[PDB]
C-alpha cells in the first residue's frame, strides 16, 4: 500500500482512535441533553435540587435514561453568541416563577419580572436554532402563588385579564399567556407543569415529556410524521 | 405446452395503459429518487436508504415488467427460455426487493416506537447498508433461482399453468418468502398504531386521542395499499397448489398483474409525499 | 460613571495623537507586498501536483 | 461633571474623524486598479477530515503546516495529520462546550477554551505517552472566544466579558489585561511579529493592542454590527475583519482607517472567520450560507467560492506556508482546499 | 516510566519459559511493544512485536512460530511465551516501547532485560572495531544499509542507539537527523539513502559504549553490529 512500517503503524493508531471516538459517540448518544433556561430569581435551583464558572452540566438518571441539564444562567454574557451551541438539545426546560407577577425589577423602568420572563420566552421560542426543540415549561412556586393571589390580583402584570382572584382561573391564564408566545405552534410543543413542592412528579414530568419529544423526533426521522 | 390465451380487444387497452402508467409511475419515481440524493439533509438519515431501495426497485421493476408484459400480450413474441425466464426473474427480483424494502422500512419504523430511546443508535449508516444490501441480493437469488434450480424444461416437476417454466414447487416458496414478511408489515404497522395508542392516552391521562389519529391517517393508507395491491395478487396465485386454475381466473389474473406497478405508482405518494422533510425539497426545487 | 467617563477620554486623547500616513502610502506598500510575494503564494497560481503535498 | 466629559469626548471623536479624513486622499480601490486582476481561483477539496461527531467550532494549523488541531462540540480535540489524514491525537476535553482552539507555534502545546470560561492547555509531546492537561487558565467571567499562543509560555485569551487578557502558562495568572471594549470580544489575531494584536468585538470595533504596553494603541470603527472575525495582513500592518452585516473591511494600522470593503449584494448572511492567504492577496472569508468565497484583497472582486460544506463554515485557516486552506464547518467535516 | 522484566533462568532445550515485563509509568495501552535480544558476546537482534491494542503481531524469521508475544493491557504486562527453544535463544531479552504517530520517537525506552541462559531482509553493515578515542574529539560512526532507506514520504528510517555497557541501549537519533528527548545536542546524524553517519562533535567519557544502527522500513527490522567506542 506503499506505506512504511511506521506509516502503517500510524494508520493503526488512527484507526484505534476512530474506534474510540465512535465508542464515545455512543455513550454520548444514549444521554438526553436538556437545557435549563429561565430568567433570574425563578427557581432553577429549586429544580436541579429536585433531581441531583459558565455552564454547569448536571447529570441524573431516571428509569435507565441518563439526562444532562445545562444551566447557563451563570454566563452573564450575550445570549446571542453562544446559544447556537445548544442547537441540538432535546428539550429546553424553561422556568417561570409564578410569584413574580407582582414583583418588579428595579433596573429597567417598568420591568415587571414576569414581563421579562415572558420576553425571554418569546426570544428563545423564536430563535432560528430552536425550531424543533420542544420547550418544557415549569411554572415554579404555585404554593406561594395562592398565598398572594388571595391578596393581590393578576391585573397588575396583565391589564387584559377579566377574572376573580382565584388560583385556577389565573394560573391557567398565565399558561395560556405563555403557550401562545411561540410563532411555531406546528414545529414544537410546549409542555407546561405547575411545580411548588411536587418534587416526586417533576422528574417524572421530564421523563414523560422527553419521551414525547423522543417519539415525535423519531417519527419525523422515519418520515412517518 | 403453451398457454396462448389472450383477450380479444381488452389486450391493447391494458397494454398502452401499462406503457403509460408504467411511465406515469416513472414520472412519479424520477422526482423522488433524485430528491432523495440531491438534498444534502435527506441522504444522511439512514431510513432513506430504504426509501431509496424502494425507489430503484419500482423503477428497476416497473419498466422491465411492462415490456415483458406488453410484448407477451400483443402476439406472444418471446417463445424461448432465456428471452422469458430470466426476464421475469429480473421482474420478481425487483418486486421481491421492493417488498423486501417495504419490510426494511417496516422494521425501521417498528423499533423507532418500540425501542424509541435506542432507535438513533441502532439504525445507523453502518447498519443501514448492512441490511440494505443483503435483502437485495437474497431477493435475486430467490428469483433467478429457477435458472439455477428447477425448470420444468430442466427437470421433473409439476409445471404451473400460471407461469410456463416456473413450477408449483416454487410457488410455495415465493408466496412463502413474500408473505412471511408481508404478514410482518401488517404487524409492524399494528404495533406502531398501538404503541402510539398507549402513548397518546398517556399524555392526556397525565394532562397538558390526538397523537395517534394524526398517524393513523398516514398508516392505514399505507397498510391498505399493501392489501389493495398485494392481496388479490397473492390471492389468485395460491390456487396453483389448489385446483381452480380456470380460464376466467387466468383472464382476471392478467388484470391484477399491473396492480403490482400500481402499487409502485402510489408507493412514493405514501412514502415520500407524507415525508414532510422531503416535501419541502419538492417545494424548494 | 465618572470614572468610566474619564478613562474613555484619557484613551481618546492618546488615540488622537497618532502619526497617520496617507492611504496613498498606506496602500502603495500593501500593493508592494503582494506583488513582491506573489511568487511565494501557492493559492494565486496553482503550482502542479509535483509541488503539492496534498495530491494524494 | 459627567456631562462635560461627554461634551469633550465627541470633540476628540470629531478630531480623529477629521485626521482620518485628512489622509484619505486616494481610495485603495482606485490605486489598486490599473493592475492585473487575480482572475478566478478554483480550489478543489483535497482532504476531508472525518472523525468528528458534532459542530467543528474552531481549528488551528500547527506551524509546521502539516498538523492541525480541531475543537468540536463533542468532548474531542483531534490533532490531524493533514498530508495522510490520520489522527495523531484525540484529547477528551473536560467540558464539551469549546468555542475556540489554538496550536502552539512550537508544536508542543494545544489550548482550547469555551463556555466553561477556562483555557485548558494540553501538553502533547510528553513522556508518559498520553496528552496531559498542563494548565486550566481560570479567571475570566464570560465565554472564551479566541486563544492565541505567543510562545510556549504566553497566551492571549480574548473572552466574552468585554476583555482580552495575556496569560503566563507556567504560573497561571494574568500578566496584563486588555480592557476597553463595550460588549463581547469575538476574535483576536496576533501580529506576525507577535508584538501587537487586534481584537474584534460586538460593538462593531476592532482595537489594536500592544502586548508589552497593556492598552489600546488605536480603536478602529466602521462596521455596522458584531465583528466576529479578525485576520492580520501578512505584512502585519493591515488587518481584515468580518461581521454580521455580511461585509469584510480591510483596515490599516498606519492610516488608522479602513481601506476597502468587501460586500457582494447577493450575500446577506454574516461572517464567521476570515483569513488572508500568503502574500496578502486573497481574503478567504467564511460565511453563514455554508460557503467561503475568496475575495481578492486589493480589488473587491469575489474571485471564487469554496462551497463544499453542508452547514456554516465556522472556522477557516490558511497554512503558514500557504500551501492549503482548511475550513471546518458545523457538519463535522473539515475540508482542506489546496 | 520503567520497564522491569521477569522470567529468565536455565531451561533445557526443548523446554519452555514465559518472559513478562511489567510496564509502569506510562499509558501502556497505546504503545507498540517489542522484544529485542542480545547474544551475550554479540550485538542486538530483533525478536517480536505487538502493536497498540495487540492488533498486529510480527515475528522474526528465526523465532517465527515458536515464540508467542502477547500482552494484557489492563494488567500493564507484556509477555513472551517461548516454546521449544534452541541453544541460540540464549540472550538478554530487552523489552522496548515504541509509539508510532507523526513525529513520534519509536524505541525511546528500553527495559532492564533478563538473561535467559539455556543449557548447551535489510542488512545493516557498520563494520568498525573498538575505536580508541580521546574526549573532545569528533567521531563519525557510520552505518550502511543494503537498501535506500529514504521512503516515498521523505522520511529516512534509521535509528541510532547507544548501549553503555552494563546497561540497556537508549535512543539517540530517532530518524535520519532527529534527536531523542534527553540526548545532548552534540550528537548528530547525517546522510541519506544508504550511507549514514552518526557524528558526535564534542565528546566525553560518559557517552562511551557500543553504537547500534537500526532500520525501520519493514519488519525484518535488523540491527547493525555496533561500533564500539573506548578510551
Ligand atoms: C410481478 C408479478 C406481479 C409477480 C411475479 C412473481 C411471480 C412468482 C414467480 N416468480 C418467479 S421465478 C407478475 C405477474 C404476472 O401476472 C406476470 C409477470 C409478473 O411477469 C410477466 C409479464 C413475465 C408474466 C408474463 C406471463 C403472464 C401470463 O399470461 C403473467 C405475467
Amino acid at each position: 500500500c506503499t506505506l512504511s512500517a511506521e506509516d502503517k503503524a500510524a494508520v493503526e493508531r488512527s484507526k484505534m482512535i476512530d474506534r474510540n471516538l465512535r465508542e464515545d459517540g455512543e455513550k454520548a448518544a444514549r444521554e438526553v441533553k436538556l437545557l435549563l433556561l429561565g430568567a433570574g430569581e425563578s427557581g432553577k435551583s429549586t429544580i436541579v435540587k429536585q433531581m441531583k464558572t459558565g455552564i454547569v452540566e448536571t447529570h441524573f438518571t431516571f428509569k435507565d435514561l441518563h439526562f444532562k441539564m445545562f444551566d447557563v444562567g451563570g454566563q452573564r454574557s450575550e445570549r446571542k453568541k453562544w446559544i447556537h451551541c445548544f442547537e441540538g438539545v432535546t428539550a429546553i426546560i424553561f422556568c417561570v416563577a409564578l410569584s413574580d407577577y407582582d414583583l418588579v425589577l428595579a433596573e429597567d423602568e417598568e420591568m415587571n419580572r414576569m414581563h421579562e420572563s415572558m420576553k425571554l420566552f418569546d426570544s428563545i421560542c423564536n430563535n432560528k436554532w430552536f425550531t424543533d426543540t420542544s420547550i418544557i415549561l415549569f411554572l415554579n412556586k404555585k404554593d406561594l402563588f395562592e398565598e398572594k393571589i388571595k391578596k393581590s390580583p393578576l391585573t397588575i402584570c396583565y391589564p387584559e385579564y377579566a377574572g376573580s382572584n382565584t388560583y385556577e382561573e389565573a394560573a391557567a391564564y398565565i399558561q395560556c399567556q405563555f403557550e401562545d408566545l411561540n410563532k411555531r405552534k406546528d414545529t414544537k410543543e410546549i409542555y407546561t407543569h405547575f411545580t411548588c413542592a411536587t418534587d416526586t412528579k417533576n422528574v417524572q414530568f421530564v421523563f414523560d415529556a422527553v419521551t414525547d419529544v423522543i417519539i415525535k423526533n423519531n417519527l419525523k426521522d422515519c418520515g412517518l410524521f | 405446452e403453451c398457454f396462448m390465451v389472450l383477450n380479444p380487444s381488452q389486450q391493447l387497452a391494458i397494454a398502452v395503459l401499462s406503457l403509460t402508467l408504467g411511465t406515469f409511475t416513472v414520472l412519479e419515481n424520477l422526482l423522488v429518487l433524485c430528491v432523495i440524493l440531491h438534498s444534502r439533509s435527506l441522504r444522511c438519515r439512514p431510513s432513506y436508504h430504504f426509501i431509496g431501495s424502494l425507489a430503484v426497485a419500482d423503477l428497476l421493476g416497473s419498466v422491465i415488467f411492462v415490456y415483458s408484459f406488453i410484448d407477451f400480450h400483443v402476439f406472444h413474441r418471446k417463445d424461448s427460455r432465456n428471452v422469458f425466464l430470466f426476464k421475469l426473474g429480473g421482474v420478481t427480483a425487483s418486486f421481491t426487493a421492493s417488498v423486501g424494502s417495504l419490510f426494511l422500512t417496516a422494521i425501521d419504523r417498528y423499533i423507532s416506537i418500540h425501542r424509541p430511546l435506542a432507535y438513533k443508535r441502532i439504525v445507523t449508516r453502518p447498519k443501514a447498508v448492512v441490511a440494505f444490501c443483503l435483502m437485495w441480493t437474497i431477493a435475486i437469488v430467490i428469483a433467478v433461482l429457477p435458472l439455477l434450480g428447477w425448470n420444468c424444461e430442466k427437470l421433473q416437476s409439476v409445471c404451473s399453468d400460471i407461469f410456463p417454466h416456473i413450477d408449483k414447487t416454487y410457488l410455495m416458496f415465493w408466496i412463502g418468502v413474500v408473505s412471511v414478511l408481508l404478514l410482518f408489515i401488517v404487524y409492524a404497522y399494528m404495533y406502531i398504531l398501538w404503541k402510539a395508542h398507549s402513548h397518546a392516552v398517556r399524555m392526556i391521562q397525565r394532562g397538558t386521542a390526538r397523537m395517534d389519529i394524526e398517524l393513523a391517517k398516514t398508516l392505514v393508507l399505507i397498510l391498505v395499499v399493501l392489501i389493495i395491491c398485494w392481496g388479490p395478487l397473492l390471492a389468485i396465485m395460491v390456487y396453483d397448489v389448489f385446483g381452480k386454475m380456470n380460464k376466467l381466473i387466468k383472464t382476471v389474473f392478467a388484470f391484477c398483474s399491473m396492480l403490482c406497478l400500481l402499487n409502485s405508482t402510489v408507493n412514493p405518494i405514501i412514502y415520500a409525499l407524507r415525508s414532510k422533510d422531503l416535501r419541502h425539497a419538492f417545494r424548494s426545487m | 460613571s465618572i470614572a468610566q467617563a474619564r478613562k474613555l477620554v484619557e484613551q481618546l486623547k492618546m488615540e488622537a495623537n497618532i502619526d497617520r500616513i496617507k492611504v496613498s502610502k498606506a496602500a502603495a506598500d500593501l500593493m508592494a507586498y503582494c506583488e513582491a510575494h506573489a511568487k511565494e503564494d501557492p493559492l494565486l497560481t496553482p503550482v502542479p501536483a509535483s509541488e503539492n503535498p496534498f495530491r494524494e | 461633571e459627567l456631562d462635560q466629559l461627554r461634551q469633550e469626548a465627541e470633540q476628540l471623536k470629531n478630531q480623529i474623524r477629521d485626521a482620518r479624513k485628512a489622509c484619505a486622499d486616494a481610495t485603495l480601490s482606485q490605486i489598486t486598479n490599473n493592475i492585473d486582476p487575480v482572475g478566478r481561483i478554483q480550489m478543489r477539496t483535497r482532504r476531508t477530515l472525518r472523525g468528528h461527531l458534532a459542530k467543528i467550532y474552531a481549528m488551528h494549523w500547527g506551524t509546521d503546516s502539516r498538523l492541525l488541531v480541531s475543537a468540536s462540540q463533542d468532548g474531542k480535540l483531534i490533532i490531524w495529520d493533514s498530508y495522510t489524514t490520520n489522527k495523531v491525537h484525540a484529547i477528551p476535553l473536560r467540558s464539551s462546550w469549546v468555542m475556540t482552539c489554538a496550536y502552539a507555534p512550537s508544536g508542543n502545546y494545544v489550548a482550547c477554551g469555551g463556555l466553561d470560561n477556562i483555557c485548558s492547555i494540553y501538553n502533547l509531546k510528553t513522556r508518559e505517552g498520553n496528552v496531559r492537561v498542563s494548565r486550566e487558565l481560570a479567571g475570566h467571567t464570560g465565554y472564551l472566544s479566541c486563544c492565541r499562543f505567543l510562545d510556549d509560555n504566553q497566551i492571549v485569551t480574548s473572552s466574552g466579558d468585554t476583555t482580552c487578557a495575556l496569560w503566563d502558562i507556567e504560573t497561571g495568572q494574568q500578566t496584563t489585561t486588555f480592557t476597553g471594549h463595550t460588549g463581547d470580544v469575538m476574535s483576536l489575531s496576533l501580529a506576525p511579529d507577535t508584538r501587537l494584536f487586534v481584537s474584534g468585538a460586538c460593538d462593531a470595533s476592532a482595537k489594536l493592542w500592544d502586548v508589552r504596553e497593556g492598552m489600546c494603541r488605536q480603536t478602529f470603527t466602521g462596521h455596522e454590527s458584531d465583528i466576529n472575525a479578525i485576520c492580520f495582513f501578512p505584512n502585519g500592518n493591515a488587518f481584515a475583519t468580518g461581521s454580521d452585516d455580511a461585509t469584510c473591511r480591510l483596515f490599516d494600522l498606519r492610516a488608522d482607517q479602513e481601506l476597502m470593503t468587501y460586500s457582494h449584494d447577493n450575500i446577506i448572511c454574516g461572517i464567521t472567520s476570515v483569513s488572508f492567504s500568503k502574500s496578502g492577496r486573497l481574503l478567504l472569508a467564511g460565511y453563514d450560507d455554508f460557503n467561503c468565497n475568496v475575495w481578492d484583497a486589493l480589488k473587491a472582486d469575489r474571485a471564487g467560492v469554496l462551497a463544499g460544506h453542508d452547514n456554516r463554515v465556522s472556522c477557516l485557516g490558511v497554512t503558514d506556508d500557504g500551501m492549503a486552506v482548511a475550513t471546518g464547518s458545523w457538519d463535522s467535516f473539515l475540508k482542506i482546499w489546496n | 516510566v520503567q520497564l522491569v522484566e521477569s522470567g529468565g533462568g536455565l531451561v533445557q532445550p526443548g523446554g519452555s519459559r514465559k518472559l513478562s515485563c511489567s510496564a509502569s509509568g506510562f499509558a501502556f495501552s497505546s504503545f507498540g511493544m517489542h522484544w529485542v535480544r542480545q547474544a551475550p558476546e554479540k550485538g542486538l537482534e530483533w525478536v517480536a512485536y505487538i502493536s497498540s491494542g495487540s492488533g498486529t503481531i510480527y515475528y522474526a524469521d528465526t523465532v517465527k512460530g515458536r515464540f508467542t508475544i502477547s500482552r494484557d493491557d489492563p494488567k500493564n504486562t507484556l509477555f513472551l511465551q517461548m516454546t521449544s527453544l534452541r541453544s541460540e535463544d540464549t540472550a538478554m531479552y530487552y523489552c522496548v516501547r515504541s509509539i508510532y504517530y507523526y513525529g513520534s520517537s519509536p524505541f525511546d525506552f528500553w527495559g532492564q532485560g533478563t538473561t535467559l541462559t539455556v543449557s548447551s531482509d535489510i542488512v545493516m553493515t557498520q563494520a568498525t572495531s573498538s575505536v580508541p578515542v580521546t574526549p573532545g574529539e569528533s567521531v563519525s560512526i557510520s552505518c550502511r544499509s543494503s537498501k535506500s532507506l529514504l521512503h516515498s514520504n521523505g522520511n529516512t528510517y534509521l535509528y541510532w542507539f547507544l548501549q553503555r555497557p552494563g546497561q540497556s541501549p537508549q535512543l539517540l537519533i530517532y530518524r535520519m537527523s532527529n534527536l531523542a528527548s534527553g540526548v545532548p545536542d552534540r550528537f548528530s546524524g547525517s546522510g541519506s539513502g544508504t550511507a549514514f553517519t552518526l557524528t558526535i562533535s564534542r565528546l566525553s567519557a560518559e557517552d562511551v559504549g557500543v553504537y547500534y544502527c537500526m532500520q525501520h522500513l519493514e519488519y525484518p527490522l535488523t540491527f547493525g553490529a555496533g561500533t564500539k567506542l573506548e578510551l
